[PDB]
């Protein structure tokens, strides 16, 4: 009868490498979270910094990568709950040509108590390592949209500036837009 | 100037 | 003989591996419920505690096993006081099966050799109508153990047990539990 | 089959050491997300710090041992996007504060955004050993030299520790008009100048 | 008057 | 309020 445990020490063993992956995935999943919580900002300002700025962007070229979501910031600690949307190689209007920014309003956990639809104004800004003449676009919500209402999902459909900013420009040295395949953006949104 | 991302 | 000692041997491996994953999996809980905790905590004074269920957890209140209901930690400053909140849906003492009942608790703090006691901060309780408002405050009673430096984890809680009427919840007019979700806003002045 | 079973025995060892292995990894990461955790939990993003030492007597006695020479405190930060910053302290004493001063110095760390912020750092430090009766605490303060390696922006993910040896003479603390350690823990205090 | 809970 | 660096 050996065959018999070794058919349950094989079945025990397949369900140890099942059950070990999936604990794999989840302590991951745990490790994205702590990243997450790490980045958010709580006062309406939000720093991203985009690494590996070069490879991203083949990856943007090709079908692989279509877009980057930020990590989500708040304009309060019990405010609205936001996330940036870039395409390193354009969108619509933009494809091919700019760098797409555009904001996303996502579900909150408070705002049911929030005013709604969202109208605090937004400002973009890509950041010159270098002292100034960095670029920076600014927009009022537009309070007609579906993008700005209280979300019924998770999400809102992204707005924003998807002529943000020009390729070719990223290129030259006159502004240090990228450094070592890093580049930061920055949204700040007003206050109310 | 929001756009409806596409 | 030998086989079947090696065969033994690998049951014995399969058991310890198994075990041994089940604690690490109760360490994985753990560790996110700290995070989730650390996510929830403020640090000016101001906590703004979501209740979610609010039916199954009233009769989880009157007659459900859990006596009250602990919101996570907060504290009056990143080295100030840490606080929290206790909740009695169906009340506690004379507001039970008419209010609900809601209590400050001072807790152990790692910096409570540092800070003045007893605990004098005004505290402000708030239950928040979508549609708007609950609200109460009282200046803390400085002779009661309550307020005194915690020698335990937690003091004795505090409060206001006749804070709402179960009654005025259940109304229509007004909407305190929205899609079975109620909002409790308290302020501890800073 | 006898070579069936002698195969599927072999293999299953093989398994078993390939699970054992991964599971003993994945424990580890599972330890550096815990540290992690209590790191950001420490931290604080204002420009001060406060910095709690418990079993002072235990880790004084580690420190004149040799077991542990300095501490770093956690990384604290100027702003949300400032400085990286934390602390390293040494009970025994460091260089002339050696075997007879608590010597206090502030290090500067790698942030993840030092290409945007000036350099070299020139904010004033501010440490203090903070008295838990409230009678007299030990300040003492400066302003960053420049000319120093310490204080540039971080190539590794730390500079030179730069701050005060002789920061607090070890016969102040069991001081008989008040005693700094208290319940066998002291806490020290770090004011960096936001501006 | 802050009344204490019955814990 | 010179500071002075450590052993490293």
């Amino acid at each position: 009868l050996d065959r018999e445990r070794i058919l349950s020490l094989e079945q025990r063993v397949v369900e140890l490498q099942q059950t070990l992956a999936q604990k794999d995935q989840a302590l991951g999943k745990l490790e994205q979270s702590l990243r997450l919580m790490e980045e958010a900002s709580f006062d309406g300002t939000f720093l991203w910094k985009i690494t590996n700025v070069t490879r991203r962007c083949h990856e943007s070229a090709c079908g692989r990568t279509v877009s980057l979501f930020s990590p989500a910031f708040y304009t309060a600690k019990y405010g609205y709950k936001l996330c940036l949307r870039l395409y390193l190689n354009g969108d619509g209007t933009g494809k091919r040509t700019h760098l797409s920014l555009f904001i996303v309003i996502m579900r909150g956990e408070y705002d049911a108590l929030l005013p709604w639809p969202f109208r605090n104004k937004v400002t973009f800004m890509l950041l010159d390592q270098n002292n100034r003449e960095h670029a920076i676009d600014a927009f009022r919500p537009d309070l007609s949209s579906a993008s700005f209402q209280r979300p019924q999902s998770e999400t809102n459909v992204a707005s924003g500036c998807p002529l943000f900013f020009p390729l070719s420009k990223l290129q030259s040295p006159k502004h240090a837009y990228v450094k070592d395949d890093t580049m930061f953006l920055k949204c700040i949104v007003e206050t109310s | 100037v929001p756009i409806q991302c596409t």
